[PDB]
């Protein structure tokens, strides 16, 4: 609920530096607990946020692209092993949760369920507000010293959503060679196209 | 006197006939042919009380979104762009004629972004402070469409904001941008997303 | 003439409907006598479900399946789940001289309109000299067929100027 009345609060702005400043101090507001408050914000509210009929209402302001790129923020924030043991919150962390769905940790499993929510948000025939918002999201993933996308030499998905992205320059070059397997062959033939 | 110029159009344009699809031996249209009618049109409303150019333009306007001819149109606007050029059918009047009663979003979507791209190549609309309308139109056109139409009509849509980005980019160097603050206050009432 | 019965039933113009019942059922069912006048079983949950989700527009695909051997369409990159519904790549394979293919991106199929795209026109016709004369005569031919339809009457107005500005 906290995460919840944030956005909630930040979804009210209508001005492009007020967003910009909510999300630059969310970012920093966030931490001290970065990997369990990134997890459940992310995957509960962008599910959520994608998935009903009201709450695509929401996004198709300029805050949505605001809270994407403090999604792709603190995504990529709790990627990285830091310990980040808070005073009061290295304690009252101490639950148990199977996330009800590399290796397998929940960090890594909710990126994945956010990557096979963006590929199904590609999902056409109907779409104003959340194809805009997957295309703001995946802009803003468009950045340097970039960790995500997984990228397993097997199946993974994200790659397969890049080309239908792609469907749908540079950004095609984002997750061009990063095993440098035949993967990549598929890449550069759709950026051919 | 509109019938006409009614008659000349539709023996011009309408020039085609149900002739035995079965092939003949028998072997430019759109650069001679089309530049023949529309001199002679010039010359026509030309000599044929000008004052009445509004009602002529108008007239000529849903003529041309009445066939549906998703290839007949395009002529017809590169017919219409050609006129432009002889110093005929001034932007604002043939605009102004042309988004309003004849846009028809949703309606005939090809007509949509075929008279979008046309708009597009008169993009400058070279013309007075008279531009107020115009975008004032342009912008009631855009809003007049929810955010769950589909998704596969968005580039063929996507002309209008292709349109808006363009006169915004060039209001830097084409016209006062400040009268497009003032211009555009239908949409923001100091924030309304 | 015995218009007693409809100007009767034509003044019944109350909510309550049992009148009826009680004085006409009496005598019918004294007439005639079936326990069961319509003794077959009606039981029925008729919707199960009625959709294969995966269909674009069928009007369209009666024109695929209508076409010759010959022709052979496909679909690009499509921005076509189910308005659109087509911008195909469609070769005129054939006995006489190939050509570049159209993308030919139609409306709904209900047809109200016609496909004509002419997409790849900038540097497909501009580069050959037979390319540039194939482009000459079949736009004056597409300028007359009145509301053409989208596979098969553009698809066989192609090939017919393909072959026929190649004399």
């Amino acid at each position: 609920w906290f995460c919840n009345n944030l956005i909630k609060e930040l979804l009210k702005e209508t001005r492009k530096e007020h967003t910009l400043r909510a999300v630059q101090l969310l970012y920093s507001i966030f931490c001290l607990d970065m990997q369990q408050v990134t997890l459940v914000l992310l995957g509960h509210i962008l599910p959520g946020l994608l998935t009903d009929s009201s709450k695509w209402h929401s996004l198709m302001d300029p805050p949505g692209t605001a809270l994407a790129k403090l999604a792709v923020w603190c995504a990529l924030s709790s990627y990285s092993s830091h310990k980040g043991q808070a005073s009061s919150r290295q304690k009252k962390r101490h639950r148990e949760d199977i996330e009800d769905y590399n290796m397998r940790d929940p960090l890594n499993r909710v990126l994945a369920n956010l990557f096979l929510l963006i590929s199904s948000i590609l999902g056409s025939r109907t779409a104003g507000p959340h194809t805009q918002f997957v295309q703001w999201f995946m802009e803003e993933c468009v950045g340097c010293l970039e960790q995500d996308s997984r990228g397993s030499i097997l199946q993974f998905m994200p790659f397969t959503t890049v080309s239908e992205l792609v469907k749908v320059s540079p950004k095609v070059v984002l997750a061009i060679t990063d095993l440098s397997l035949p993967l990549g062959r598929q890449v550069a033939a759709k950026a051919i196209a | 006197m509109e019938t006409q110029l009614q008659s000349i159009f539709e023996e011009v344009v309408k020039t085609e006939i149900i002739e035995e699809a079965f092939p003949g031996m028998f072997m430019e249209d759109e650069k001679t042919k089309l530049i023949s009618c529309l001199a002679a049109f010039r010359q026509f409303w030309s000599g044929l009380s000008q004052e009445s150019h509004e009602q002529c333009v108008q007239w000529i306007v849903k003529f041309i979104h009445g066939q549906h001819s998703p290839k007949r149109i395009s002529f017809l606007y590169d017919c219409l762009a050609m006129a432009v050029e002889t110093g005929l059918l001034p932007p604002r009047m043939v605009c102004e004629s042309l988004i309003n009663s004849d846009s028809l979003e949703w309606e005939r979507t090809q007509l949509w972004a075929l008279t979008f791209k046309l708009v597009r190549k008169i993009i400058g609309g070279v013309d007075y402070k008279g531009v107020r309308d115009l975008l004032k139109a342009i912008l009631e056109k855009i809003l007049t469409i929810p955010n769950t139409v589909s998704s596969a009509v968005v580039q063929q849509l996507l002309a209008a904001r292709e349109v808006i980005a363009y006169i915004l980019e060039r209001n830097a160097c084409l016209l006062p941008a400040y009268f497009a603050v003032t211009e555009i206050r239908k949409l923001y009432p100091e924030g309304k997303l | 003439q015995p218009l007693l019965d409809a100007v009767l039933a034509n003044i019944r113009s109350p909510v309550f409907n049992h009148s009826l019942y009680r004085t006409f059922v009496p005598a019918m069912m004294a007439i005639h006598g079936p326990p069961i006048v319509s003794p077959v079983v009606c039981s029925r949950k008729r919707r199960f479900e009625e959709d294969e989700r995966q269909s674009i527009p069928n009007v369209l695909q009666g024109e695929v399946a209508r076409l010759d051997p010959k022709f052979l369409v496909n679909l690009d990159p499509s921005h076509c789940s189910n308005n659109g519904t087509v911008h195909l790549i469609c070769k005129l394979d054939d006995k006489d001289l190939p050509s570049v293919p159209p993308l030919e991106l139609s409306v709904p199929a209900d047809y109200p309109a016609q496909s004509p795209m002419w997409i790849d026109r900038q540097w497909q016709y501009d580069a050959n000299p037979f390319l540039q004369s194939v482009h000459r005569c079949m736009t004056s031919r597409l300028l007359q067929l009145p509301d053409k339809h989208s596979v098969t009457a553009l698809l066989n107005t192609w090939a017919q100027s393909i072959h026929q500005a190649c004399l």
